[PDB]
C-alpha cells in the first residue's frame, strides 16, 4: 500500500496500487547526442541507454574538451544528429475509498519513459511495478529527500471505455462465432430474453432496448444533410417499475455507455462542458455524458429534473447528434452520436389514468416528440402479477434460482453480457441495412393512416394531443426497422422487420397516445 | 567551407526544379509582380516563398523526398539554395533599387509525419512534420534584430553587425554571442542607425489538439510553432491550423551545467488555415474558368433563382420560400457606408417560428454546413458573453464577433435570456458590439446575418390565436428579423403521403462507392481555406438541382464580384409595396416599420445579386416584395 | 537596441582645499616648474 | 542495524505553553492532540558518497538529525572535487513531522492553544492520527536554519523518543471469536443488541432497532453480473427538535467501523461530494472522494439531511441509486465506489411533524430520495 512504503523500500522494486490523477506532457530526453567543442571541432557522442528515469540528469556534458585549453563546458549539442526519447510524469494516489477521514490522501510522483508513456489516463486505477527511488528538491527538514517511483511496468485494470478505446478488430474465430449466432432464426428472442432476464414482465421494453442497442442506419446525403440512425427511448412510469434497473443494465451491456441523472453525477457533467485548463488556462472539453458516451448510449434517469442549460444541449444532440459549443473564444461542433435512453417519473407519484401523458409530466410536452418510442410503464395492482413478481424477486434474493436457470438458459437461449456487447459492436461496425421499396411504401401507408386518424381525433376535439405523431415519428419507425434488420446482419430490411417495428410503435407512443383523451378515440 | 554533399543536393534539387516547370513559372510570376508594383510606386510585395508538392518530389527523386521528410536539416537548406540560385538566374530584370534568399514551403501527403500535438512524440524530433490543431495563443509579432547598422561620426563611417540565433537555421552552428557594438574597434562612439538596421518579424503561436478530435475529458496537448517574416499574422486564436515545419530540439535540457528536458518546438515552414464548421475561418474556393463559365451560363437562365432555391435542401420537402429567403441571406444585400459615418445594414436576418419537427433545425444545420462562414449557437447554451465579446485586460471574441461577415445560426431562439436579448438587439441593426467594460471601450464589428429557429409559447402554433401571443418575443426584437416565417404542421393527406415518400426516398440512398449494407464513413471535413454542375441524386421526382459545392461556388462568385445598384424602376415597386404594407390592414404576422422598407431594398439587392446583375431591375423588387408578402401574410400571388 | 550612455563632468565650484600631496597639485607644481624655471634668464626646460 | 530505546513513564509532564529555554536540549514529556502529519520521507542514515573522479563509493558515514554531512577526502585518487551522495547505496530512515497542539480543554481561559512540531524518526511514523490525544516524550531542541523578527530568534522542535496515546480496536482474538460465537447462540440476542445501542438515549426503541439493522446491514447480490442489489440498509430519522437525532448519529460514529460523519450545513470536515481540488500550499492536486466514498464499505451519517445544496443532493441521490460517484474534472474521469449505508437525520418541514399530512409533504426532500 502507498501508505506502507518505509525507507527500507528505497532503491528496490515495489508493487503498489493506486489511481492516476495526473499525466504530464511528454518531455524529450537525450538517449544519444552528438557534441562538438566550441573552441575546436572535436566531435564526440554521449550515449544514454540507461538511467533515463530520474528527476535530475545524472549524465551531463563534459566539463573539458576531452581531446587531450578550451574552457569550462566547451561542448555544444548538434541537435540534428542526436536521438531523443519520450518521458512522462504520472501522479499516483491511494484510492480515496481507503483514506483516513481527516487526513490528506497521499500521492506519489512517478516517472516513465519510452514505451511506458501515454499508456494510462488520469482517473485510471492501476498496478504500478517500479523502483522506489529518491530525488532531492516535505518542507522544513534536515537530510530529508523526496521519494518517487521509476515505473518499470503499468498494469491497467478494466476502466472507462471511449470511442478512442475501441478495438474495432475482431479475432477470426470471433467473427465466425458472431456470424453463426446471426443466422439463429430465434435471434430476436434470444437477444430480447438477454435484456435483464432478472427484470420481469417487460418484453416490449426489452425489444425496444434491443432496437436501441442496434439502432438504425445512418445516412450522409450529398447535401451534407445527416439523417440520424440512433434510437432514443423514453420510459415514463410509476415508481418501482424497474425503469432505472433497465437503464443500469443497458449501461452494463452497451460497448460504450454512460449512466447519469438529469442533474448529472456528483461532479461529472451531462453535456459538453468546456472549461479552462488547470495550468495553461486554455479552453478544453472538461467532459459530459453526451460527449463521453459518443458512439454509444446514455441512460438518463430522472430526465424530468434537468436544467435549462442541459435542456437545449440534449435537444440539439438528439436530432443532430452534435453539441454546438459557442463561447468567448472557442466555437466547435462536437460529435455526440449517442442513443438516449431516458427514465422519468409522473409529476404526481403514480401515473394519472384520467389526465393525458402531458400535464402528468414535469417537463415540456413537445419533448415527447424528440423521443422515438415512449413507454408508459403503468403499475397493475392485480394479485396474480403481484404474487409472480414477489416469487421472482425472492428467487433473486438468495433463492439462487434465477442465476442457475440463466446459466442453464445461456446454452442456446441466453447470451452473456460480454458476448452480447461484442456482438453489438460487430453489428454496429459491420451492418447498415436499407429498406426495400415495398417496405418503404407500406411504411408510408402506415404513417399516413396514423396521421389521418390523429387528424380525425383532433378535429372533433378542441385542444391538441399531448403525444403527437410528427415526421420525426416516421423517421423513427424507419430506424426501428433498420435496427431489426441489422440485428440478424441483414443488408436489407424486408416486410417482417417493418411489421415488427410497426408492432413496437403500436406498443409505445401509440398505446401511450391511447391514454390521451385527444389522442384516443 | 563548401561541402560536396551540399553541392550534390543543391544540383539535384536544381534538376528537380528544372523538371517541374511550374516552379520557374511561380518564381517568375512572383518576381514580375514585385518588379511591376516596385516600378509602379517607384499594393503589397509577394514573399520569396514557393509551395513545393512533396508528391512531385517523390515522383522525381524518392530519396530526396525521404531526405527532406526524415532529415530536413540536411536537405532543406540545399533545396532553398537551389531555389535562390534559380531565382537569381531568372532575375535578368532586377527589381528597381546568393541574394534575396528564397524560402521553401511544403504540401502534399506526409504519411506518418502528418500528426497532431498529442501524437507528436520525441521520436519525430528533427523531422519535417505536418501538425493539425487549433490555435490557442498568438504572441505579439515582435521584430528581431538580424543586422544592426551604426554610424561613427569621428570617422564618418557606417559599420554593421549580423546576429544569429538557434532558431534561424535548421542546422546547429557554433554559438557566437557577438555583443551589440557600442563603440568602434578603435574607441569611437557609435550611434545606432534605426531604419538601416534589419528587423525580422517573429511570432510564437501555440497549436493545441482540435476539440473535434481531442479525447473527451482529457487535458489537451499543445506544441509551440515559430513563424518568421512572412508566416506571422497568418492565423488568429481559435483558428484551425495545419502547420508544416521541422520539429526541432533546442538548448541543452539541463545537461549544460550553469531544465527537466530539452526545449522542443516547431520551426514553421508553412501555415494553412483550415475551414471547419462553426469556426472563424471562411471558406475560400478555387473558381476555375470552367466554373465561372457555368455560373454565368446558369445565371442567364430565367428560373435560376428557383434552381438555386430547390437545390439548397432537396432532402427537406417543401419550405420553398424559406429556402428562397435562405439563399437571399446567403447572397445578402450591399451595406452602405455614408460619408458622414452612418451605416446601412446589408445583411438579411431570418426567423423561423414553428411546430415541432418542421425541419427548422435541419434548415439551420444545412446553412451551417453550406455557408462560407457560419457559427452555430443555441439559446442559453451561449450567453451574451458567449455571443458578443468578453473581457479576459484583453478581449475574447464571442459567437457574433467571430461570425463577422458571416452567418449566425441560433437554434432555440425563444429560450434566450433578456440579458442576451439586448446584446442581440445591438448586433442585428447597428452591426457592432460596444463593450465599455473594465476600462476597455471598444466597438467590435459584428456584421453578421442571423438565422434563428424558435418554438411557440404552448409548443403548438394555435391557428385560432394571433401571432403576437404565439411568439412571446419582444416586438422590437421581431422588427430586426427581416423575414419571420411561421411554419405549422398541418395534417393534410396529400402532403402527408408526399413528405413520407420523400423521407423514405432520402433514407433509401447509397453513396457511389458503397455497398448495400456498408456503414457510411464520416470525416470531419477539414477543408483548406485557400466536377459536374448538377446533382445526380434527386430526392424530388421537376427542375434541375445543382450540387452543393457548385452552389457554394455560385454564391461566392455572386457575393464577391457583384455589387448591384438600385434603380428608379425598382424604387417605384419598392415604395409602392412598402406604402401598401404600411397602410393596408391585413393583421400581419410581424409589424411594419421603416426597417420593412430596408428589408424590401435588401431582398431586391440580394435577388439582383442572384442573377449576377449589377442593377436592381423591376423584377427583383417585385420578387423581393412577393417573398416579403408571403412572409408577412402567406399570399401566393 | 540603444547606444552607450555617456558620463561627463564640468567644474562649477571650489571644492575642498587643494591639499599639497594631491596628485593634481603635484602635477600642477611640476607643470609650473617646467614652464617657469629660469637658468641664466633662460627657460631651459620649456625651450628643451 | 541498531535498536532504538523508547523511554516511558517520564515523571515530569510539561505543557506546550510551559516550555521555555531552560528545557532546551533536555528531555521533556508533553501532551496534546495531533492536528497535522506530513507524509513519510526518507532521511540519510548511512551515507555512501560517490566520487566523480574515480567512480569510487566511499564507505558508510553515519548521518544524524543535526545536519547533513559532507566528504572532501577520497582514498583511491584523493580528489576533493564534486562528491555526490549515492542514493542507490545510501541507507535511509523514516522521517515524519507531526503538529502537536494543546488539548483545547486544558487551555486556560482567554489564551489560544499552543502548538509544536514533533519529529518522528524511523519507527514512530504513522502511529498517531490527527485528532488523537497523545503523550509525546522527546528531546526539546532548536531547529537551526532571525531577520523577520529583528532578533536572533530560533524555532523549536521536539524530537520524539517515544509517542503513545494517553486515553486494532475492532480486531478480535480466537478466544474473543469463541465468546462471540457462544454469546450469539443465546436466545433474545437481537433485543440485547438493540438495547445496547445508544445507552444514554431514552426510549426510541424503533430507532435503535433500525440503527442496529443498518450497522449490521444486509449482503450485496449480483445475479450474473447483469442485475445488482445493494446490501446496505439506509435509515432516515425524521424528528422534531430535541428528539436526540444527532446523538444517535454520534453513537453510530462511536460504534461503526469505517464511519464518516457529514452535515448538510455546518462543520465541513467532509464535503459529501468528490472533487479534484488544488491544494494552495503544497501546489499539488488531490482527488477528494466524498463522504460517501470515504465510507466505501461502512456507514455515512448525514445530519441536517433536510437542508442540503443541490450538489450534495445530487451526489447523495446518485450514490444511493448507483452506489458509485462519477467525476469528470481537471482531466480525471473516473467512477469511485460508494457502497455505503446511509443514516440521515432530518427536521420536519416547518418545525414540527404534522400527522394530518403525509410524510412526503412533511419534509423538504422529495419522492426519489425517500424511496431509497
Ligand atoms: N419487474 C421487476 N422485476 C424485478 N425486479 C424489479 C421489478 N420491478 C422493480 N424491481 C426492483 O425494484 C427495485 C427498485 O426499482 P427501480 O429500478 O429503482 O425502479 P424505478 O421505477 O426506476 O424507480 P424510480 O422511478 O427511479 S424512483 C430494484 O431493485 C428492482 O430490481
Ligand atoms: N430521548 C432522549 N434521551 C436523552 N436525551 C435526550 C432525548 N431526547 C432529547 N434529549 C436531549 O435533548 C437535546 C437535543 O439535542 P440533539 O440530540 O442534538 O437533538 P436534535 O434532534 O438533533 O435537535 P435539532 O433538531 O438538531 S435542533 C440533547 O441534550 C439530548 O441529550
Ligand atoms: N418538411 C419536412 N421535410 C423533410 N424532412 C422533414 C420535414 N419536417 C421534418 N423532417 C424531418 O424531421 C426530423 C427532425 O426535424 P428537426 O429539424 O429536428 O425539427 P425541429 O425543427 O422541430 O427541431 C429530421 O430528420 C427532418 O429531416
Ligand atoms: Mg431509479
Ligand atoms: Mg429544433
Ligand atoms: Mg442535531
Ligand atoms: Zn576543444
Ligand atoms: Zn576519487
Amino acid at each position: 500500500p502507498l501508505r506502507d512504503l518505509d525507507s527500507e523500500h528505497v532503491s528496490k522494486i515495489v508493487r503498489l496500487s493506486g489511481i492516476i490523477i495526473s499525466t504530464s506532457v511528454l518531455s524529450s530526453r537525450a538517449t544519444y547526442l552528438s557534441i562538438m567543442c566550441r573552441n575546436c571541432r572535436h566531435t564526440t557522442s554521449i550515449t544514454i541507454n540507461n538511467f533515463n528515469s530520474i528527476t535530475g540528469n545524472t549524465v551531463s556534458l563534459p566539463r573539458s574538451c576531452l581531446s587531450t585549453n578550451c574552457g569550462p563546458d566547451p561542448y555544444i549539442i548538434i541537435h540534428e544528429s542526436s536521438k531523443f526519447i519520450d518521458q512522462q510524469f504520472l501522479k499516483l494516489q491511494e484510492i480515496p475509498e481507503l483514506v483516513p477521514v481527516g487526513e490528506m490522501p497521499r500521492n506519489l510522483t512517478m516517472t516513465c519513459d519510452r514505451y511506458l508513456t501515454n499508456k494510462v489516463i488520469p482517473g485510471t486505477r492501476v498496478t504500478i511495478v517500479g523502483i522506489y527511488s529518491i530525488y532531492n528538491s516535505g518542507g522544513s527538514g534536515v537530510a530529508i529527500r523526496t521519494p518517487y517511483i521509476k515505473i518499470l511496468g503499468i498494469q491497467s485494470d478494466v476502466e472507462t471505455s471511449s470511442i478512442w478505446n475501441s478495438v474495432t478488430m475482431f479475432t477470426e474465430e470471433e467473427e465466425e462465432e458472431f456470424l453463426q449466432l446471426s443466422r439463429n432464426p430465434k435471434l430476436y428472442e434470444i437477444l430480447t430474453n438477454s435484456i435483464a432476464p432478472s427484470i420481469f414482465g417487460n418484453e416490449d421494453i426489452k425489444k425496444a432496448i434491443v432496437c436501441l442497442l442496434m439502432g438504425g442506419s445512418k445516412k450522409i446525403l450529398p447535401d451534407g444533410m445527416r439523417l440520424r440512425g440512433d434510437i432514443n427511448v423514453l420510459l415514463l412510469g410509476d415508481p418501482g417499475t424497474a425503469k432505472s434497473q433497465l437503464l443500469k443494465f443497458v449501461e452494463k451491456v452497451s460497448p460504450i455507455a454512460v449512466y447519469t441523472s438529469g442533474k448529472g453525477s456528483s461532479a461529472a457533467g451531462l453535456t459538453a462542458s468546456v472549461q479552462r485548463d488547470p495550468m495553461t488556462r486554455e479552453f478544453y472539453l472538461e467532459g459530459g455524458a453526451m460527449v463521453l458516451a459518443d458512439g454509444g448510449v446514455v441512460c438518463i434517469d430522472e430526465f424530468d429534473k434537468m436544467r435549462d442549460e442541459d435542456r437545449v444541449a440534449i435537444h440539439e444532440a438528439m436530432e443532430q447528434q452534435t453539441i454546438s459549443i459557442a463561447k468567448a473564444g472557442i466555437t466547435t461542433v462536437l460529435n455526440s452520436r449517442t442513443s438516449v435512453l431516458a427514465a422519468a417519473n409522473p409529476i404526481y407519484g403514480r401515473y394519472d389514468d384520467l389526465k393525458s401523458p402531458g400535464d402528468n409530466i414535469d417537463f415540456q410536452t413537445t419533448i415527447l416528440s424528440r423521443f422515438d418510442m415512449i413507454f408508459i410503464v403503468k403499475d397493475d395492482h392485480n394479485e396474480e402479477r403481484d404474487i409472480s413478481i414477489a416469487n421472482h424477486v425472492i428467487n433473486i434474493h438468495t433463492g439462487n434460482a434465477n442465476a442457475m436457470q440463466n446459466q442453464q438458459e445461456e446454452n442456446g437461449s441466453e447470451i452473456s453480457i460480454e458476448k452480447m456487447k461484442r456482438y453489438i459492436t460487430y453489428c454496429r461496425l459491420k451492418c447498415a441495412p436499407r429498406l426495400s421499396p415495398q417496405a418503404a411504401e407500406k411504411l408510408s401507408s402506415n404513417f399516413v393512416t396514423i396521421r389521418k386518424q390523429l387528424l380525425i381525433n383532433e378535429l372533433e376535439s378542441t385542444e391538441r394531443s399531448s403525444i403527437p405523431i410528427t415526421i420525426r415519428q416516421l423517421e423513427a419507425i424507419i430506424r426501428i426497422t433498420e435496427s431489426l434488420a441489422k440485428l440478424e446482419l441483414s443488408p436489407i430490411a424486408q416486410e417482417r422487420h417493418v411489421d415488427e417495428a410497426i408492432r413496437l410503435f403500436q406498443a409505445s407512443t401509440m398505446d401511450a397516445a391511447s391514454q390521451d383523451p385527444i389522442g384516443g378515440l | 567551407a563548401p561541402d560536396a554533399v551540399f553541392g550534390d543536393r543543391v544540383r539535384r534539387f536544381q534538376e528537380f526544379l528544372d523538371t517541374f516547370t511550374s516552379y520557374r513559372d511561380s518564381v517568375r510570376s512572383i518576381q514580375v509582380y514585385n518588379s511591376n508594383n516596385a516600378a509602379n510606386y517607384n499594393l503589397n510585395i509577394l514573399p520569396h516563398r514557393i509551395i513545393i508538392s512533396l508528391d512531385d518530389l517523390r515522383e522525381f527523386d524518392r530519396s530526396f523526398w525521404s531526405g527532406i521528410l526524415v532529415e530536413p536539416a540536411y536537405f532543406i537548406p540545399p533545396a532553398e539554395k537551389a531555389l535562390t540560385d534559380l531565382a537569381d538566374s531568372m532575375d535578368d530584370v532586377p527589381h528597381p533599387n546568393s541574394r534575396h534568399p528564397w524560402k521553401l514551403s511544403f504540401k502534399g501527403s506526409f504519411g506518418a509525419h502528418a500528426l497532431s500535438p498529442r501524437t507528436l512524440t520525441a521520436q519525430h524530433l528533427n523531422k519535417l512534420v505536418s501538425v493539425e490543431g487549433i490555435v490557442t495563443k498568438t504572441s505579439l509579432v515582435r521584430p528581431k534584430l538580424i543586422r544592426s547598422v551604426h554610424y561613427a561620426a569621428k570617422t564618418g563611417r557606417f559599420h554593421y553587425r549580423d546576429y544569429t540565433d538557434a532558431t534561424t537555421t535548421l542546422t546547429t552552428r557554433i554559438p557566437t554571442p557577438a555583443i551589440y557594438p557600442t563603440e568602434d574597434t578603435e574607441g569611437n562612439k557609435l550611434t545606432t542607425e534605426y531604419g538601416y538596421s534589419t528587423f525580422i518579424d517573429h511570432q510564437r503561436i501555440t497549436v493545441q489538439e482540435m476539440p473535434e478530435m481531442a479525447p473527451a475529458g482529457q487535458l489537451p496537448r499543445s506544441i509551440d510553432v515559430i513563424l518568421d517574416d512572412d508566416l506571422v499574422d497568418k492565423t488568429k486564436p481559435g483558428d484551425r491550423v495545419n502547420v508544416v515545419g521541422v520539429f526541432k530540439s533546442l538548448g541543452a535540457g539541463g545537461m549544460n551545467q550553469s531544465l527537466i528536458g530539452f526545449k522542443t518546438l516547431i520551426l514553421g515552414n508553412t501555415v494553412y488555415p483550415l475551414h471547419a464548421r462553426s469556426t472563424g475561418v471562411a471558406a475560400r474556393q478555387m473558381l476555375t474558368d470552367f466554373d465561372i463559365r457555368n455560373i454565368n451560363k446558369l445565371s442567364k437562365k430565367k428560373d435560376i433563382f428557383d434552381i438555386l432555391s430547390q437545390s439548397l435542401a432537396p432532402s427537406i420537402y417543401g419550405h420553398d420560400h424559406i429556402k428562397k429567403a435562405i439563399l437571399l441571406m446567403l447572397m445578402g444585400g450591399v451595406e452602405k457606408n455614408l460619408e458622414n459615418g452612418s451605416h446601412l445594414r446589408g445583411d438579411i436576418n431570418i426567423l423561423m417560428v414553428g411546430d415541432p419537427s418542421t425541419a427548422k433545425s435541419q434548415l439551420l444545420r444545412f446553412v451551417l454546413n453550406t455557408a462560407s462562414l457560419a457559427i452555430a449557437t443555441t439559446g442559453r447554451g451561449s450567453s451574451g458573453v458567449g455571443l458578443t465579446a468578453a473581457v479576459t485586460r484583453r478581449l475574447e471574441a464571442g459567437a457574433m464577433v467571430l461570425a463577422d461577415r458571416g452567418v449566425v445560426c441560433i437554434d432555440e431562439f425563444d429560450k434566450m435570456t433578456d440579458v442576451d436579448r439586448v446584446a442581440i438587439h445591438e448586433v442585428m441593426e447597428q452591426q457592432t458590439v460596444t463593450i465599455a467594460k473594465a476600462g476597455i471601450h471598444t466597438t467590435l464589428n459584428a456584421r453578421c446575418s442571423v438565422i434563428a429557429a424558435a418554438n411557440p409559447v404552448f409548443g403548438q402554433y394555435d391557428v385560432n390565436r394571433d401571432p403576437h401571443q404565439n411568439i412571446a418575443l419582444p416586438d422590437s426584437l421581431l422588427s430586426r428579423f427581416d423575414l419571420l416565417f411561421v411554419v405549422t404542421d398541418d395534417i393534410n393527406e396529400i402532403r402527408d403521403r408526399s413528405i413520407s415518400e420523400h423521407v423514405l426516398r432520402t433514407h433509401r440512398y447509397l453513396p457511389p462507392g458503397y455497398l448495400e449494407g456498408e456503414p457510411v464513413r464520416e470525416r470531419l471535413n477539414l477543408s483548406l481555406a485557400v466536377d459536374h454542375v448538377f446533382e445526380k441524386f434527386n430526392p424530388l421526382l421537376i427542375p434541375k438541382l445543382v450540387t452543393i459545392p457548385f452552389l457554394r461556388k455560385y454564391v461566392q462568385y455572386a457575393k464577391e464580384r457583384v455589387i448591384p445598384q438600385l434603380t428608379q424602376e425598382a424604387i417605384n415597386v419598392i415604395v409602392k409595396n412598402y406604402t401598401d404594407l404600411r397602410n393596408d390592414d391585413n393583421t400581419k404576422k410581424s409589424p411594419i416599420t421603416a426597417r420593412t422598407l430596408e428589408t424590401l431594398i435588401r431582398l431586391a439587392t440580394a435577388h439582383a445579386k442572384v442573377r449576377l446583375s449589377k442593377t436592381v431591375n423591376k423584377v427583383d423588387a417585385k420578387v423581393a416584395a412577393n417573398l416579403l408578402r408571403f412572409a408577412l401574410l402567406g399570399e401566393d400571388i | 537596441s540603444f547606444d552607450r550612455p555617456e558620463i561627463y563632468s564640468a567644474p562649477v565650484l571650489q571644492g575642498e582645499s587643494p591639499n599639497d600631496d594631491d596628485n593634481t597639485e603635484i602635477i600642477k607644481s611640476f607643470k609650473n616648474f617646467i614652464l617657469e624655471f629660469r637658468l641664466d634668464s633662460q627657460f631651459i626646460y620649456r625651450d628643451q | 542495524s541498531e535498536i532504538h530505546v523508547r523511554i516511558s513513564d517520564f515523571p515530569t509532564i510539561y505543557s506546550l505553553r510551559e516550555l521555555r529555554e531552560s528545557n532546551l536540549s533536555s528531555l521533556v514529556r508533553v501532551t496534546g492532540v495531533v492536528t497535522r502529519r506530513t507524509g513519510v520521507f526518507p532521511q540519510l542514515k548511512y551515507v555512501k558518497f560517490n566520487c566523480l573522479k574515480c567512480g569510487s563509493i566511499l564507505g558508510p558515514f553515519f548521518q544524524d538529525s543535526n545536519e547533513e554531512i559532507r566528504i572532501s577526502f577520497c582514498t583511491n585518487c584523493k580528489s576533493k572535487g564534486p562528491f555526490r551522495v549515492n542514493g542507490e547505496k545510501t541507507v535511509y530512515r523514516n522521517y515524519q513531522r507531526v503538529t502537536l497542539q494543546e488539548a483545547p480543554g486544558t487551555v486556560p481561559p482567554g489564551r489560544l492553544p499552543r502548538h509544536r512540531e514533533v519529529i518522528l524518526l524511523a519507527d514512530l511514523v504513522d502511529v498517531s492520527k490527527p485528532g488523537e490525544e497523545v503523550e509525546v516524550t522527546g528531546i526539546y531542541k532548536n531547529n537551526y536554519d532571525n531577520a523577520k523578527n529583528g532578533f536572533p530568534v530560533f524555532a523549536t522542535i521536539i524530537e520524539a523518543n517515544s509517542i503513545k496515546r494517553r486515553e486494532d480496536v475492532f480486531s478480535w482474538t480466537e478466544e474473543e471469536e469463541r465468546e462471540f460465537r457462544k454469546i450469539s447462540r443465546d436466545r433474545g440476542i437481537i433485543d440485547k443488541i438493540i438495547s445496547s445501542m445508544a445507552p444514554s438515549i431514552y426510549g426510541h426503541r424503533d430507532i435503535k432497532t433500525a440503527v442496529a439493522c443498518s450497522l449490521f446491514g444486509g449482503v450485496p447480490k449480483n445475479v450474473n453480473g447483469k442485475h445488482s442489489i445493494r446490501g446496505d440498509i439506509n435509515v432516515l430519522l425524521l424528528g422534531d427538535p430535541g428528539t436526540a437525532k444527532s446523538q444517535i448519529l454520534k453513537y453510530v460514529e462511536k460504534t461503526a467501523h469505517r464511519a464518516v460523519f457529514a452535515t448538510g450545513q455546518g462543520a465541513s470536515a467532509v464535503g459529501l461530494t468528490a472533487s479534484v481540488r488544488k491544494d494552495p500550499i503544497t501546489k499539488e492536486w488531490t482527488l477528494e472522494g466524498g463522504a460517501l466514498v470515504l465510507a466505501d464499505k461502512g456507514v455515512c451519517l448525514i445530519d441536517e439531511f433536510d437542508k442540503m445544496n443541490d450538489q450534495d443532493r445530487t451526489s447523495i441521490h446518485e450514490a444511493m441509486e448507483q452506489q458509485s460517484i462519477s467525476i469528470s474534472k481537471a482531466g480525471i474521469v473516473t467512477t469511485l465506489q460508494a457502497r455505503c449505508s446511509i443514516i440521515a437525520a432530518a427536521n420536519p418541514n416547518g418545525g414540527r411533524y404534522n400527522s394530518t399530512l403525509p410524510l412526503a409533504q412533511n419534509v423538504s426532500l422529495t419522492e426519489p430520495i425517500l424511496s431509497r
